[PDB]
């Protein structure tokens, strides 16, 4: 998708659910579709944020990210 | 009280334009304004103590009320600035005073003669009202309003004044009435008169 | 700024305005100018630079 | 090219003289005969009424958009408030005095001999209700003479013309305010042959 390779910053996301995730050292969102739960009110935040642009959880994605 | 508060005090007319007048204005800027469609024989006890002259419609933040459209209608539109409504250039800005001046002396009085005239005057009112306004007829090809591009106040001053075209029993007729008349089209149906419209006075448009 | 409009404004001179008078105004500013800042809203207005 | 179609007594071309004559605009007046100038400015004034502008493309009647014409566009010494909060002030008071004075000044000289009496008491009592207030400014509520008091020297000019008078109070804080205005220059030059003989100054 074209919407794998964005800033972090780039969803819009809310800025403590936001800080969490990038102050616990994300990179970018490429990863964010394979970020597992288990690695992370911050929870329903990362959820609808997701569901609306078409991201989802635990999704499988391989060779990334080559820069 | 009525400055009590960091609020408007308007003490509107139900169907006395001068309030509708203002209304459109007064949203138009975007504000909060308190409505209160109060009457002669009943109106709101504040708008009869505070107001020493005992107008309609009456405006009221924190220092003092203001009547006489024309100083209201002019108070928002020198402090509360985003959208403007009137030009920058004194020039313009003359004759933008002008126009109204020639609305409230020319077109106004035969509202009043019509509210108050007898059976002929009602024709004879009518009759110099309704061919003037299309003597004016041209005037709209050249500016989508009142030889003024943007909205401004000297429109303002019509759309209230061409709301209560029946509502006096008036009808338009010639040639070329489908340029003021889609012109209504134009200005009839905006934000600033759809939210501020009361329906009270709509109730003549069907 | 002078957006779309006449002479532009002082902060608190616009405070009037929205009716909450305080430094706020110069925060509600502050962050918004940061959201056009931030890509993909200035993609297009950035390619007015050189 | 400015000119003006000035009347000779009536004290609203006195007022829009006093502005011309503040500003420094090099203006030319063109005289009516009583108060009726010629037929002849029917064409620039379908009114025909007095005072009426002419500046090169302009025309203006009813001098309340004359007056602000001219301090809007020649801008200083300025004759308003600075904020928006004043200036209703300002543009409200003068709403007042020509709304009850000016149009009760109408029986006094329009209006029989009998109604001349309404008018003159009823009037007077208002005249020193205001007159201790002057000891707040030099002016109608302001340091600096401005607009507001526009309305009031070619008022109080016309006094003896019309027959009340300031007689023990009403008169100490009163008469101290046209002491102080009625010799600026503005006003000194804005006095018509027609205007001075009313009074002996």
């Amino acid at each position: 998708d074209p919407i794998l390779l964005r800033p972090v910053d780039d969803l819009e996301l809310t800025v403590r659910s936001a800080n969490c995730l990038k102050a616990e050292a994300i990179h970018y969102i490429g990863d964010l579709v394979q970020r597992t739960e288990v690695e992370l009110k911050s929870l329903t935040e990362i959820k609808d944020v997701l569901a609306s642009r078409g991201l989802s959880l635990g999704m499988r994605l391989e060779n990334w990210p080559p820069a | 009280a009525a400055n009590k508060r960091s609020v408007m005090t308007l003490f509107s007319g139900p169907t006395d334009i001068y309030s509708h007048q203002v209304r459109i204005v007064l949203a138009e800027k975007g504000v909060s304004f308190e409505i209160e469609h109060v009457e002669k024989d009943n109106p709101p006890q504040d708008l009869i103590d505070l107001n020493p002259n005992q107008s309609v419609p009456t405006l009221v933040d924190r220092e003092l009320t203001l009547w006489e459209s024309r100083i209201i209608m002019e108070y928002l539109d020198e402090r509360f600035p985003h959208p403007p409504l009137m030009p920058v250039y004194p020039v313009a800005r003359g004759e933008s005073r002008l126009y109204m001046h020639r609305i409230e002396k020319d077109w106004y009085t035969l509202m009043n003669t019509i509210i108050n005239g007898s059976a002929s005057e009602a024709d004879a009112a009518r009759k110099q009202l309704r061919e003037e306004l299309l003597a004016i007829a041209p005037v709209f090809g050249q500016k989508p309003y009142f030889l003024s591009d943007e909205f401004s106040l000297v429109d303002c001053y019509l759309a209230p004044l061409l709301w209560r075209l029946p509502q006096l029993g008036i009808e338009f007729s010639g040639p070329g009435a489908k340029e003021l008349k889609g012109y209504m089209t134009r200005v009839f149906e905006r934000d600033s008169f759809l939210a501020s419209l009361t329906e009270a006075e709509r109730e003549m448009r069907l | 700024f002078g957006i779309d409009m006449n002479t532009d404004y002082t902060l608190e001179e616009v405070g009037k305005q929205f009716d909450v008078t305080r430094e706020r105004i110069r925060q509600i500013e502050a962050k918004a100018l940061r959201k056009l800042r931030h890509p993909s809203r200035s993609e297009v207005l950035r390619s007015f630079l050189d």
